[PDB]
RNA sequence: CAGGCUGAUCUUCCCCAAGAGUCCAUAUCGACGGGAUGGUUUGGCACCUCGAUGUCGGCUCGUCGCAUCCUGGGGCUGGAGCAGGUCCCAAGGGUUGGGCUGUUCGCCCAUUAAAGCGGCACGCGAGCUGGGUUUAGAACGUCGUGAGACAGUUCGGUCUCUAUCCGCCGCGCGCGUCAGAAGCUUGAGGAAACCUGUCCCUAGUACGAGAGGACCGGGACGGACGAACCUCUGGUAUACCAGUUGUCCCACCAGGGGCACGGCUGGAUAGCCACGUUCGGACAGGAUAACCGCUGAAAGCAUCUAAGCGGGAAACCUCUUCCAAGACCAGGCUUCUCACCCUCUAGGAGGGAUAAGGCCCCCCGCAGACCACGGGAUUGAUAGACCAGACCUGGAAGCCUAGUAAUAGGUGCAGGGAACUGGCACUAACGGCCGA
RNA sequence: CACGAAUGGCGUAACGACUUCUCAACUGUCUCAACCAUAGACUCGGCGAAAUUGCACUACGAGUAAAGAUGCUCGUUACGC
RNA sequence: AAAGUACCCCGGGAGGGGAGUGAAAGAGUACCUGAAACCGUGCGCUUACAAUCCGUCAGAGCCCUCGACUGGGGUG
């Protein structure tokens, strides 16, 4: 793969191995005018998009009676650390059926 | 207009002697 | 859209001259105590014996 | 006004000093030998001719080989000029000077010229950004067609520079400005921000920006 | 293999997959066939990727060759004769020869045959 | 991408219930509002008891949108809900509270009272 | 219907000022009367066409004029400031989306820096629509004894054509540029582009009784528009993976296949794309417009002018991007072959064979209607295969354990697989026609 | 202006490929287009029409003219196919 | 007047070239004479920077021809 010789610096090895289906607890660095903070996003991993720095992953909270869905680059400087707390098996690459579902029917089952 | 005026000023050419067959 | 005029004797010829044939441009093969000759794309098949030159 | 030939090596993304994503088009400007220096006495202008890219000696044409033999240089793939302003700038080049991508210095702006992708006879909609006619409400066989092309009995013709239909792309183009994110000295690559014209592996002339 | 860029020969996508099956199953029987040159070039990457399944001996590969071809004498002799023959050779099991133009349509013919 | 016509169900109380977009402000031929961009609106559904009637023209800011946007550091947000908050002449919402997560782009836009309210900023 | 002449009527300016403006005709309005421009309205006329010049509004595409709607530069003000009025200059760019009506026009709605006016057969139906008008059907009001009639309403009502020529948008072939070739170029002459907002500082300072509130110059973030590109997000996917319904077939069970819109459904790399992310509109210089001037006569004084010398706008030149020596004034800087042979009515002759190079064939492409352009051609990584990865799908077949069974779990991040990446000659890149 | 009582007046459940207005659902009708497949178009081999036609080695601008010119005037512009 | 081409060769045939028959195939059953439109082949002269009711008049050059030792043709 061409442009492997430029990727090596940005590729962090702090990320633990996870897959789609897994409940993952992503802490994020929020830089604002008052102060730097660690906000934390908490939800189920929907997908992974592959290919070095360019790969991303998508997490789904469901907060206060509305779905929110937030993507990050996996090798972002802003991503601080990722705690993988419940691993679960979903029989699928990319879980777009969770968009429609709401409720208790969107509950993923642990391995 | 412009085309109407200019045709009738071809009367004064010296060859025409102050009259030109309009129509 | 219909042709308004009959096309001239000069103009009909000058277009019509572009409609031509080129080719072949032969190369000297050998087979069976004789040369013949052949197009260069068929130069492998001529000596190997997939084509027949009696036609 | 410095310049360098190179190739487009494809795109990636790299994170900032202040943690933003900048999308970066990777070019590799290899070691270019200045072959001939055009001078204002004989030619009537000032320019520098740059050689780039490795080629086999047997591939080279004898007319072309003798020009490189005059320079004292191993023959190359591509060659092109940098036109530069005034007489003074050609004073600091010597034939056989092998310049590299280290010169540009992080946070510069460039022009980055290069021939575009051919789109291959696109008409009207793709080429010029026309609107087509409506897809429904009667419309008989006009859904992507140009429409009218002219007035009537005066002028009784189509004007020159009417926008129709024909072969699109392979234009020389230019990006303008386009910040250099990072000069990498080892490997010989420049991370330039944003898109640069052309296919992956096409010839590309990076020079410092005239507008800047 | 790589998909066809242009319109699919046969005049359909389903016809193309059936056509390449009937061309391949004929080629492994006889060992030689003659077609139009575009059909000959389309057959090469199809035919070689059955011979790689042949030389790798397993039941798994007997199933996946049988997803195409659809004939028991051919899938036998593909694994019996042809498979262990080209166990020696790495790739490139097939060649193309030019057989001059067809009479009615001037379609350029080509013979496609096993290397041996 | 709120556009013209369309239907947003309001985040803030105020008895609005639902609103239809008339104009996206801040330019001529300006197509798309999203999150930080204001709109002119019109109340469709409404509630019997409230300080807004049915069918009155009001300003509003977007807060959730179902299309996703880049933000910065390649980090996108995407909601299930096209929502908005009806505002006063300047900036303060006439609705006294706000429901659901607003975008964190609101802080940049200066609606500091809206992000001061609401369960979270995200 | 359209063109032509005419210009009563319309339309844009103008002469004279009775006046109104506290006073003061000319800051701004300007009666009565007079003189012209424009051809854009209603007309007059009957000159071209009735062996046919086919039709209002809308859509698509525009192109020019300035009598300027906005942005830019000025004078005067009954111009404090902000915001105006009025007149001169200026055509580079920009001049929104909806509601009602067949509409044009118009009334309204929410915005905008602004929602300009016109010509081009009231531009544009061998480009499109057919709602309006204007055939045949039919009812209503009216007039007629009646057949029927009405720029009175109402509902329904076939839109034909394979581009010869010029024209325009792209692309080659053939000679030419005083020998034949190749590489990089010069720029005569063109084209494309040219929009503008808010907000923070300067400063609550100038200015004003307060209310209000700046020029000039800084800095940040925009909208619409254009061009590149595919890293990201998003769409597409007809030889990719898995799920699944009905039915026939592979002897049958298991496991697969054909057909049903690609049978349907969930994802989907490359490619092409925008809804995506980058970038652009310049910064200077020169000669000017209206206007402001300096020094100064004729005319002892005066005066921007008569001689001369300046300032001065998005216009005009140049700068920026792209094409370009078929630019017949056919250019320049290099490098490479540079040499033979015969015939004749023997001279800017006709061949023949070549050299430096070109083309055809051959292997292809992210170049492509064809052609062309760009690579590769055995001293070879151009394409296929094979081997490895990337990436996509989501846990294959077989055997085994559990379950009375649908099914579940372990061998196993498995198996399968196209475009992206390297390695590897295994298959296919094997001899003719031009050319001083 | 100018409805009217069997050229019937005023209503009327059910019915209508009738005309009219509104509503929810859904949608490439649209904002604003994008991509894929097939059939023509395009290339090569074969066969092989047609309407039409005073001529031809058929530019453009401002004019003039039976009052809208490829052909007339004066310029400008244009290598052959 | 059939004397309608025996025979040989090219070819799958058709069709032809020799050979014959006849006064003549310049009469071959596609048949007396065989015009023009239209359709080719060869040979001169001209033409690829030029706006052509396609002619006309002036006219360079080139190519044939006659006649003494310049008259006519073709081209433009
Ligand atoms: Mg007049
Ligand atoms: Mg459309
Ligand atoms: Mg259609
Ligand atoms: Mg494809
Ligand atoms: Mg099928
Ligand atoms: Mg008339
Ligand atoms: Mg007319
Ligand atoms: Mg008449
Ligand atoms: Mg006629
Ligand atoms: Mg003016
Ligand atoms: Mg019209
Ligand atoms: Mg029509
Ligand atoms: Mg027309
Ligand atoms: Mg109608
Ligand atoms: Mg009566
Ligand atoms: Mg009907
Ligand atoms: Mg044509
Ligand atoms: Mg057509
Ligand atoms: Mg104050
Ligand atoms: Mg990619
Ligand atoms: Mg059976
Ligand atoms: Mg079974
Ligand atoms: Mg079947
Ligand atoms: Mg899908
Ligand atoms: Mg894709
Ligand atoms: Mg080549
Ligand atoms: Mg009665
Ligand atoms: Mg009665
Ligand atoms: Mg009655
Ligand atoms: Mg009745
Ligand atoms: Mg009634
Ligand atoms: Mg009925
Ligand atoms: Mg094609
Ligand atoms: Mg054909
Ligand atoms: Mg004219
Ligand atoms: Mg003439
Ligand atoms: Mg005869
Ligand atoms: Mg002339």
């Amino acid at each position: 793969n061409t442009l492997d010789f430029v990727d090596q610096a940005s590729l962090r090895d702090d990320i633990p191995t996870f897959s789609p289906g897994d409940t993952v607890n992503v802490h994020v660095k929020v830089i604002e005018g008052s102060k730097e903070r660690i906000q934390v996003f908490k939800g189920v991993v929907i997908r992974r998009q592959g290919g070095g720095i360019s790969e991303t992953f998508t997490v789904r909270k469901e907060s206060y009676g509305v779905g929110v869905e937030r993507t990050f680059p996996v090798h972002s400087p802003n991503i601080d650390h990722i705690d993988v707390l419940t691993r679960g098996d979903v029989r699928r690459a990319k879980l777009y059926y969770l968009r429609e579902l709401r409720g208790k029917k969107a509950k993923i089952k642990e391995k | 207009a412009k085309r109407g005026r200019k045709k009738r000023d071809r009367k004064h050419s010296k060859a025409n002697h102050g009259k030109r067959p309009n129509a | 859209a219909v042709p308004k005029r009959r096309m001239s004797r000069a103009n009909t010829r000058s277009r019509r001259a572009q409609w031509k044939a080129e080719a072949p441009g032969l190369v000297t093969v050998s087979v069976a105590g004789q040369q013949r000759k052949v197009p260069r794309r068929l130069l492998k098949a001529a000596r190997l014996g997939l084509v027949d030159l009696d036609k | 006004r410095k310049g360098i030939l190179g190739t487009k090596l494809g795109m990636t993304q790299v994170f900032d000093e202040n943690n933003k994503v900048v999308p970066v088009t990777v070019v590799k400007a290899g070691p270019n030998v200045v072959t001939r220096i055009r001078t204002t006495e004989r030619d009537g202008y000032s320019a520098v001719q740059l050689a780039y890219g490795e080629i086999s000696p047997r591939k080279v044409i004898k007319p072309v080989a003798g020009q490189f033999a005059a320079a004292g240089v191993n023959p190359r793939r591509h060659v092109a000029e940098l036109r530069l302003d005034d007489e003074a700038a050609v004073a600091e080049y010597e034939v056989g000077q092998e310049l590299t991508a280290e010169i540009f210095s992080d946070g510069a702006y460039v022009d980055v010229t290069g021939t575009s992708k051919g789109k291959g006879f696109a008409g009207t909609m793709k080429r010029h950004g026309f609107r087509g006619q409506g897809a429904a409400h009667g419309a008989q066989a006009v859904h992507r067609r140009p429409g009218s092309i002219g007035g009537c009995a005066t002028p009784g013709r189509v004007f020159k520079g009417t926008r129709m239909s024909g072969r699109m792309g392979n234009d020389r183009v230019t990006t303008q400005n386009l910040k250099v994110h990072k000069v990498d000295a080892e490997n010989g690559v420049l991370l330039i921000k944003g898109a640069i014209p052309g296919r992956n592996g096409g010839l590309v002339v990076v020079r410092s920006a005239i507008k800047r | 293999p790589k998909p066809t860029k242009g319109p699919r020969l046969g005049g359909s996508s389903s016809h193309q997959s059936a056509l390449l099956a009937n061309l391949a199953t004929s080629l492994f029987e006889h060992g030689r066939i003659k077609t139009t040159e575009p059909k000959a070039r389309a057959l090469r990457p199809y035919a070689e990727k059955l011979i790689t399944h042949a030389k790798k001996g397993a039941l798994h590969n007997r199933r996946e060759v049988m997803k195409k071809i659809r004939d028991k004498d051919v899938v036998h002799t593909l694994f019996a004769e042809i498979g262990p023959f080209y166990a020696d050779r790495n790739g490139g099991y097939t060649r193309i020869i030019k057989v001059e133009n067809r009479k009615g349509d001037n379609a350029p013919m080509a013979v496609i045959e096993l290397v041996r | 991408m709120i556009q013209q016509e369309s239907r947003l169900k309001v985040a803030d109380n105020t008895g609005a219930k639902e609103i239809l977009c008339i104009r996206v402000l801040g330019g001529s031929s300006r197509r798309y509002a999203g999150i930080g961009d204001v709109i002119v609106a019109t109340v469709k559904d409404a509630i019997p008891g409230g300080n807004v009637k049915r069918g009155d023209v009001v300003k509003a800011v977007v807060v959730r949108t179902v299309k996703e946007r880049r933000r910065a550091d390649g980090s996108y947000i995407k909601f299930d809900e096209n929502a908005a908050v009806i505002i006063k002449n300047d900036n303060d919402p006439r609705g006294t509270r706000i429901f659901g997560p607003v975008g964190r782009e609101l802080r940049e836009k200066k609606f500091m009272k809206i992000v001061s309210l609401a369960p979270e900023v995200l």
